[PDB]
């Protein structure tokens, strides 16, 4: 029945949720390297009225 | 056409002689050109008119990115990693721009050779000299840096060249 | 890089928790999905690399190799499911686990930002390969092949570990960005000569260099089909990637220390092509062709010019694809007649037409046929070698002639002529085998269409 | 004989039981769906979608940007009589040679 | 826009179109050969239009439609050069291919893979068009190798024939030597000029040097079967008669001559390379005609005639007459294609017999092929107003009137005489006399396809020379003033060859028998070149491939040095260490020695 389909095809979400978790951890790693955000001589600028950070 | 800059990509004025027939025989080239214009040019022109009308309704724009100048490897202190990074990136961008300048000059040279045709050795002497000068400068700049080239290595090469020139001038004055 | 790394570590439990008859389907589908995800790494910058975090970074050299690895995994799955029909469920899952671990180690190797982590991962790649060879090889010689492979690699690589820790002690860091920015010239001394030797010899053994290559026929001939595919397509490219990475700190000593390696590479390229001319085994012929192509790549890396590195990258990608396809074709033939002798099966064009077409296309790509990326890389390497010296053209021309000779010799021997009369068990080609060949060949032609994606950072 | 060993089994043909076999699995339904997933995902998804994605990858290598910058520099330098390609990459005034 | 570029690219694209339909029900049916032939005819007319455009005002163009990749300062783009050479050779090649395809519709009716045969012919045509219209060295090399592999595939059409496989691989080998030369030229040009396109190559190479020009000459010799790399062309007769007629003789063996023509400014700038080209062409034409005059296989005779004409073209290039070589390319394509078609009709009508010793009586047995072959042989030998007259006569006049190599001039004249000789041999042994074929007479040449194809290539063999010569602009200064005997030299030597060969052939009817001469043995066995040069170098290379590289080095000494010696040393040391009797007296004496040594030698 429906239960057996979920009982057998529940492994098809492992790789997608791993991809989602990898994207989340990539964001987490990126947010720790924000010490020169809007501080490089090349890309330094004044913030727009409705923004807090240049990138995330 | 306004697509490209006529000054950056010069074209000599086009001088086309007028037809001066000497026979009563019809011109098959003229007849086939009329057929081509009737059968191909008009349909493609109508199709492009429709496509451009569709494009004009959804006009939107894209921009050319501007980079401000940053201090170079000469101004950077020793093992000042951030300044070295900025200077290296700027040097790489300038290297790409110079490569494209050389490409533009080479395109000029090829176009002039093809255009002048059988009189290219004389009429293309102006584009050959510009190519010679541009290639000489580009070679002196980035001739033998290697696979792992960098702004530091290019600066060392320039320093070596300057030392050689100074020694030559001193020897000449001696 | 975690968005690609984590899905492989999730391929593992999915493989171990799927049903007995669904392991191949699930592994193939999710490997293809991971390859599609990894296709996003090709969007590289013209100035610098993609620095995701402190541990991983991607470049125009790493991206095509990662895409090639992720694309190669499902093809290996198809071949393995071909030849592992009677295996138990646990051993099937163990084989899939070995393949998954190898892919994960290769990804982390290509994206590692430090030389010591790169060393750890590129040495970790040995264990799954050794297990696969010595466990699922068909013949007795698999044990000797594994011993040769392991000991060649380790005797090459241990001095590299010593040199890496010494360089870290001397300079303060093994981070690739730091060692590239803070690089200093290498003076002509015995100590610097031996440091250069340690690094270059490790990667040369990995290449392999001529005179250090017997392990390659040993392992490639005796490994299973998936092992043969991964050994030639990707594992031979670790040496080239490493040499293109370490040579930053080895200047200007590379101008003087590269002569013996260049001479070995050129002459052994000629010699291995000639050996290919007289091979009674098809797998051995493919392996020696791989040796010749990697010798050409070594020549490119040693001459070390921007035109040589682009050719090296293109030739590495092209050789990976072509050698994988050739091994797959030879393995289908072996699965037919249960023997690797080239002259045993003949008339295979009149017995199997579309496989004859696949053989023809694979052989035409094996030799440098324009405008294939094989020819693009080979021609760039030949032009750089011509700028280096003007007798390298003589050597390259000889090698190209012999390459065409042995490729067409293999094609004519296997496909043309009249069929063997007593071989009457050659069933029609399977949809799986045809799909394997198509998936091997189409990306190569698309890369020919778009060539700037495999020309490396020097483009 | 020196052992109690099994005889070497005969080669198994997938077409005998299933004439329309794709060569994936002994089970007909499993083999058919293996063929379907392989063909669909690999060919359609990976080949077509990845190929068009790579074809339409944005110009992050700044090839066209470099060409436009080169056009501007050539125009400016040929308008003012300056050399099109400068002789030095850096400033000799900012470079200090040893005595 | 000017219709010139559009129509040229349209001809190329419509040539490529039927290949896309090779995965369709039409490819699965029997209408595919007619479909391909119709497409080729339409392409022929569509290419005739730009020829009219050029012959009016001399319009020439280059079209760089698609940009491929930029290696820093070098840009490679898909560029086509639509100049006099391209716009003249495209319609001629299309006309020849159309005729050959109709002749193959008749000729290859019983082939199970006639659709694949026509697909391969169209692919060869596409690759040859790429080679001809290519504007840069990389695209020229694409066309080069494409026609090479198509020749390889079509020579080995019957895959079960070991001789066919050998001929295909031999052609590949010689063309790969030529490609060695080609790649040398490409590398030199890129390194020394930062370009692979003809415009910048011509601009920068005001005095082109020996290395690039000799690379080009080597490639041309390899592709055009000059002496040293010649034998693959006669061996290429293993393929079906349509392949021999279209690919090799008419359109593909002229690839080397065309390559040398495309770099005629550099060839003008050089002199030593011109001398080398002249000498190579002279020896090639003389040797190949000398081999031709004594062959008993009609396809072999026609192949050696093609090789001799290629040598004559190379002679023409060597005397700094690039445009005369192109004119001869066109005329030779016409009449040599027709001659091959006539020989193929003879072969088909006599049940796959290719021996003139078994032919005979065909003058009245086969009327139309007889008249077509007579017209072609008259055009081949330079009948005073036929298609071959407008090129060969001017070539001979230029050779006699220039500052040339005396031996090259003499060999060219002797080669013209031998051309007349072997044409007489073909006619005499194939058409005159009494039948020598089996009694069951199956001769029937009444097929409209064959008749119409030979007709179309027959009108060109009479009138095309006049039209082409009178419509092209003057590109060289004529040799108006010359002695009368030098003016008539070509005709005189042609007639002398005719007469001597006719007398020698007439002596065969005598009831007189004599063992052959050494000169006859040398000429009939192709100068012994294929024997020695196909048995000795091949044996030595294949023997060194196994005895030295494989066994002696790979399997013996590379194993002995690094891995085997180390393993032996480790085994010996392991045995030495582990070989102990387990005696406490022995190893306690060892302990005492160790203690004494540590006490004394260590401080
Ligand atoms: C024995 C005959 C012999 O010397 O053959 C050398 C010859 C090298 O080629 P070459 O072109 O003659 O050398 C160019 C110059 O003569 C020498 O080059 P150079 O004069 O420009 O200076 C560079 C030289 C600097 O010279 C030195 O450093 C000399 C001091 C001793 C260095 C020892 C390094 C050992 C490294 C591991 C080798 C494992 C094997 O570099 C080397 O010596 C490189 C050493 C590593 C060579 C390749 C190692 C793999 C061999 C594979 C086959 C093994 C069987 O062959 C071999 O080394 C292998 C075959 C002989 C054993
Ligand atoms: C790509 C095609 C890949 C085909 C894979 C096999 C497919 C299959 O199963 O076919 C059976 C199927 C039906 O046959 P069947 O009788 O049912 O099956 C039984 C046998 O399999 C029947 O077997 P078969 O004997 O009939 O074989 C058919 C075909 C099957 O084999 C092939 O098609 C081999 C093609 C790859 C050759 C690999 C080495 C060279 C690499 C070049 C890479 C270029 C990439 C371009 C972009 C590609 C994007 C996908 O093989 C040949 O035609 C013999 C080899 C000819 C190669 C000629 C190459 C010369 C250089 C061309 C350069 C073009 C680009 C630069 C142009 C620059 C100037 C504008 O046939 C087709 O669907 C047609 C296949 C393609 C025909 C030949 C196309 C050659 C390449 C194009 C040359 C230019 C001509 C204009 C093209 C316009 C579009
Ligand atoms: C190291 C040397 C390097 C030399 C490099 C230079 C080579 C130059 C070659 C010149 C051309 C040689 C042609 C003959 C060789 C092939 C003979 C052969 O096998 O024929 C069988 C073959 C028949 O095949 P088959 O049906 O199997 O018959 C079996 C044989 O009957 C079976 O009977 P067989 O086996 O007895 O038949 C052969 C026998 C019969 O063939 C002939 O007699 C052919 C005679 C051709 C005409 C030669 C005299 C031309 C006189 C022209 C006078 C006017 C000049 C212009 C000025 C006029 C106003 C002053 O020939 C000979 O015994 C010698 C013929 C001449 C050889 C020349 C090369 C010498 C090599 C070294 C010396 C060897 C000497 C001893 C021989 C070997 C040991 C015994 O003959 C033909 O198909 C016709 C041959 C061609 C006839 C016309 C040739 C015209 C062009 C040459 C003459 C020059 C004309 C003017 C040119 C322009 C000047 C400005
Ligand atoms: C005469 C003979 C000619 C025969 C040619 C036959 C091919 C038909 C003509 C070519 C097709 C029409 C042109 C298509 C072309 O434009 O697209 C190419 C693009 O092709 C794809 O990029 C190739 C994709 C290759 C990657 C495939 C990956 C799929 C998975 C494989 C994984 C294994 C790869 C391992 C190494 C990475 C070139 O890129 P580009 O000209 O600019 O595109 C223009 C669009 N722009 C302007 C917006 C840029
Ligand atoms: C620049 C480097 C290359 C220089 C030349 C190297 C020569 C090396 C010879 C190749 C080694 C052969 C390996 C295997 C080749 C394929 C196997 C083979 O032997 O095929 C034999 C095959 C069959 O013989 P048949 O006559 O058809 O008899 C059939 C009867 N049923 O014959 C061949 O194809 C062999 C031909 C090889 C020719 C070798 C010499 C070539 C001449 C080169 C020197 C001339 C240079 C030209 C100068 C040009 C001037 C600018
Ligand atoms: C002072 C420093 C020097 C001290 C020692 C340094 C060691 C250097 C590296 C050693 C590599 C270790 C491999 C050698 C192990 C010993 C091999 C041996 O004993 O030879 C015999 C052995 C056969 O006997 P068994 O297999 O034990 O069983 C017999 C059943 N009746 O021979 C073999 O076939 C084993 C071969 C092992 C692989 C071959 C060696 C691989 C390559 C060695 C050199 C590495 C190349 C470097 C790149
Ligand atoms: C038996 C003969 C064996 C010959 C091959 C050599 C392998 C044996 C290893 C034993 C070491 C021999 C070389 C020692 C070189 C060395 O130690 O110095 C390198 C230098 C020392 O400098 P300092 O000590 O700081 O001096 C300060 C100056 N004021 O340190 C370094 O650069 C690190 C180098 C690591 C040692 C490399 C030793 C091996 C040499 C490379 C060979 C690679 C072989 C690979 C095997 C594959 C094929 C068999
Ligand atoms: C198919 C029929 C489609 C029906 C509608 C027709 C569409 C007409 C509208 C034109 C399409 C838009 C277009 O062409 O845009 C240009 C577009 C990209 O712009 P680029 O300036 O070239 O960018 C540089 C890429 N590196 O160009 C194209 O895509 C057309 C390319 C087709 C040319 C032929 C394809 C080449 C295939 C041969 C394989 C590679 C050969 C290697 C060449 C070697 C040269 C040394
Ligand atoms: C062992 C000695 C010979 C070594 C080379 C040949 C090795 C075997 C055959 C290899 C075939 C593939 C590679 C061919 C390379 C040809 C290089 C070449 O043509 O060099 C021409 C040479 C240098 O000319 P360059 O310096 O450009 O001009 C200034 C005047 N010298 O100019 C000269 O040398 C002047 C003389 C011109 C005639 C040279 C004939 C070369 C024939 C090559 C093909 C042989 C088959």
């Amino acid at each position: 029945n429906v239960l057996q389909i979920v009982r057998d095809h529940w492994v098809h979400i492992l790789v997608p949720v791993g991809f989602v978790f990898g994207c989340y951890l990539d964001r987490r790693s990126d947010e720790k390297l924000t010490a020169f955000r809007n501080k490089s001589l090349l890309f330094k600028r004044e913030l727009r009225p409705n923004e807090e950070v240049t990138w995330k | 056409p306004d697509s490209w800059d006529k000054d950056v990509y010069p074209e000599p004025p086009r001088r086309t002689p007028a037809p001066a027939p000497q026979t009563s025989l019809p011109n098959p080239v003229t007849y086939l050109t009329k057929i081509f214009d009737l059968l191909v040019d008009r349909p493609v022109t109508l199709a492009r008119e429709f496509i451009e009308q569709q494009h004009a309704k959804n006009r939107y724009y894209y921009y050319h990115r501007e980079f401000r100048r940053v201090p170079d490897i000469t101004e950077c202190e020793e093992k000042d990693i951030l300044c070295m990074f900025e200077a290296e990136m700027q040097w790489r961008r300038d290297y790409k721009v110079d490569q494209e300048i050389v490409n533009i000059i080479q395109e000029r040279l090829k176009a002039c050779q093809q255009r002048e045709g059988e009189s290219y050795r004389q009429n293309c002497a102006k584009e050959l000299e510009q190519f010679t000068q541009v290639s000489k400068a580009f070679q002196d700049r980035y001739s033998d840096l290697g696979a792992h080239y960098s702004a530091r290595k290019c600066l060392a090469k320039q320093k070596q060249r300057m030392l050689a020139e100074r020694k030559a001038a001193k020897e000449a004055a001696a | 890089m975690l968005k690609i790394i984590i899905p492989t570590t999730m391929l593992l439990p999915m493989t171990w928790m799927s049903k007995h008859n669904m392991i191949w389907i699930n592994a193939t589908v999710h490997s293809l999905l991971i390859s599609l995800i990894s296709l996003s790494l090709l969007n590289q910058l013209g100035e610098n690399s993609l620095n995701f975090s402190l541990t991983f970074f991607s470049d125009s050299l790493s991206a095509p190799l990662l895409v090639l690895t992720t694309w190669l995994l499902p093809l290996m799955l198809m071949a393995s499911q071909s030849h592992l029909s009677k295996e138990t469920t646990t051993r099937k899952k163990l084989y899939i686990t070995m393949l998954i671990l190898l892919q994960l180690f290769l990804i982390m190797t290509f994206t590692a930002t430090e030389l010591i982590l790169f060393y750890i991962l590129f040495e970790a790649t040995l264990v799954p390969t050794l297990i696969i060879i010595t466990r699922w090889g068909n013949q007795t010689e698999r044990l000797n092949a594994g011993l040769y492979f392991l000991f060649y690699t380790l005797a090459g690589s241990l001095p590299l570990l010593v040199a890496l820790v010494y360089i870290q002690n001397t300079t303060g860091s093994l981070n690739f960005l730091i060692i590239h920015y803070w690089s200093h010239p290498l003076s002509n001394s015995w100590s610097n000569i031996f440091m250069w030797l340690a690094c270059i010899m490790a990667f040369m053994v990995k290449m392999p260099l001529y005179g250090l290559h017997l392990w390659l026929p040993k392992a490639h001939v005796e490994a299973p089909i998936a092992g043969s595919m991964v050994l030639a397509a990707v594992l031979l490219k670790l040496g080239g990637y490493g040499m293109m990475r370490i040579t930053t700190i080895l200047n200007p000593l590379t101008n003087y220390m590269a002569y013996p390696f260049l001479m070995l590479s050129m002459w052994g390229m000629i010699m291995t092509s000639s050996i290919c001319l007289r091979q009674t085994d098809l797998k051995s012929l493919i392996a020696y062709s791989s040796v010749s192509h990697m010798a050409l790549v070594i020549v490119a890396i040693m001459i070390q010019t921007p035109w040589s590195f682009m050719g090296a990258t293109a030739l590495m990608i092209a050789h990976g694809l072509t050698s994988s396809m050739l091994f797959c074709l030879a393995n289908t033939n072996y699965e037919r007649v249960h023997s690797r002798t080239m002259i045993l099966a003949r008339g295979l064009q009149t017995l199997l037409p579309l496989m004859a077409t696949w053989w023809l296309v694979a052989s035409l790509t094996n030799l440098a046929l324009p405008p294939s990326i094989n020819l693009i890389g080979e021609l760039f390497i030949i032009t750089a070698s011509f700028s280096w010296s003007n007798i390298t053209i003589i050597l390259m021309g000889m090698n190209m002639m012999i390459t065409a000779l042995y490729s067409l010799y293999m094609l004519i021997t296997t496909q043309r002529g009249k069929y063997t009369h007593h071989i009457n068990n050659i069933k029609p080609s399977f949809t799986r085998e045809n799909a394997l060949m198509a998936l091997h060949i189409l990306p190569l032609l698309l890369l020919t269409l778009n060539p700037k994606m495999i020309l490396g950072p020097l483009y | 004989i020196r052992l109690q060993e099994d005889p070497d089994p005969e080669d198994e043909n997938l077409y005998e039981k299933n004439p329309d076999s794709h060569g994936y699995d002994k089970d007909p339904i499993v083999d058919l769906w293996n063929m379907r997933v392989v063909f669909f995902f690999g060919f359609s998804i990976v080949l077509v979608l990845g190929s068009t994605f790579v074809a339409y990858l944005p110009d992050y290598r700044m090839q066209e940007w470099a060409r436009r910058e080169a056009e501007r520099l050539v125009k400016y330098r040929e308008a003012n009589g300056l050399p099109l390609m400068e002789s030095n990459c850096f400033d000799p005034n900012k470079i200090q040679l040893p005595e | 826009m000017n219709p010139f570029a559009s129509l040229t690219l349209t001809t190329l694209t419509i040539l490529t179109i039927p290949i896309m339909m090779s995965n369709s029900n039409i490819y699965k049916t029997n209408l595919y050969p007619n479909y391909v032939k119709t497409t080729v005819s339409y392409a022929f007319t569509l290419s005739l239009v730009p020829l009219l455009m050029f012959m009016h005002t001399g319009q020439e163009m280059i079209i760089s439609n698609w940009h491929w990749m930029t290696l820093q300062t070098v840009e490679l783009s898909l560029s086509f050069k639509m100049d006099y050479f391209s716009v003249m050779f495209i319609p001629v090649a299309l006309f020849v291919t159309w005729s050959i395809m109709e002749f193959s519709m008749w000729y290859m009716h019983s082939d199970p893979f006639i659709n694949r045969f026509f697909k391969y012919l169209l692919l060869f045509l596409i690759t040859m068009m790429i080679l001809v219209t290519a504007n840069n060295l990389f695209q020229l090399f694409i066309g080069w190798e494409g026609v090479g592999i198509m020749s390889f595939l079509l020579i080995g059409w019957w895959h079960g024939r070991t001789d066919a496989n050998t001929a295909a691989l031999q052609a590949i080998l010689y063309n790969r030597i030529g490609d060695i030369g080609f790649v040398l030229s490409m590398a030199w040009f890129l390194t020394h000029s930062n370009a692979w396109d003809l415009q910048q190559i011509f601009m920068l190479n005001n005095e082109c040097p020996n290395m690039p020009l000799i690379g080009l000459l080597l490639a041309a010799a390899g592709k055009s079967a000059q002496f040293g790399l010649h034998p693959w062309l006669p061996s290429a007769m293993e393929g079906p008669t349509p392949v021999s007629a279209l690919l090799h003789s008419s359109t593909m063996v002229v690839a080397g001559v065309f390559l040398l023509i495309r770099f005629y400014p550099l060839m003008e700038t050089n002199k030593l390379v011109q001398t080398m080209t002249l000498c190579l062409g002279a020896i090639t034409t003389l040797f190949t005609a000398l081999c031709a005059i004594t062959q008993n296989d009609i396809k072999k005779i026609v192949a050696f005639s093609t090789s001799s004409q290629l040598g004559l073209m190379m002679v023409t290039i060597g005397i700094n007459q690039p445009h005369l070589a192109f004119l001869h390319i066109c005329m030779h394509a016409f009449f040599k294609a027709m001659l091959f078609m006539c020989s193929g009709s003879i072969i088909h009508s006599l049940n796959d017999e290719q021996d003139i010793r078994k032919m005979g009586g065909l003058y009245k047995a086969m009327p139309f092929t007889t008249t077509a072959l007579i017209i072609g042989s008259l055009a081949l030998t330079g009948m005073p107003y036929l298609t071959g007259f407008y090129s060969k006569d001017l070539i001979i006049e230029a050779v006699n009137m220039s500052y040339t190599n005396a031996w090259a001039l003499l060999m060219t004249l002797i080669a013209t005489s031998l051309t007349a000789a072997y044409s007489t041999r073909i006619i005499f042994f194939a058409f005159l006399g009494k039948p020598r074929f089996p009694p069951l007479v199956l001769i029937n040449e009444n097929n409209p396809l064959l008749i119409n194809s030979i007709k179309r290539l027959l009108i060109g063999s009479i009138f095309a020379g006049f039209i082409i010569s009178n419509n092209i602009p003057p590109m060289t200064v004529p040799n108006t003033t010359m002695p009368l005997y030098m003016k008539m030299t070509a005709l005189i030597v042609t007639i002398m060859g005719f007469m001597l060969a006719l007398e020698l052939n007439n002596t065969t009817y005598y009831l007189k028998f004599k063992y052959p001469s050494q000169t006859y043995k040398f000429s009939n066995m192709l100068g012994y070149y294929p024997s020695i040069m196909h048995r000795l170098p091949t044996y030595h290379n294949l023997s060194m491939s196994q005895k030295s590289a494989s066994s002696l080095l790979d399997l013996i000494w590379l194993e002995t040095i690094l891995p085997k010696t180390t393993s032996f040393i480790q085994m010996k040391m392991s045995i030495m260490v582990s070989n102990q009797k387990g005696l406490i007296k022995l190893y306690f004496l060892s302990f005492l020695i160790t203690i004494m040594i540590s006490m004394t030698l260590f401080n």
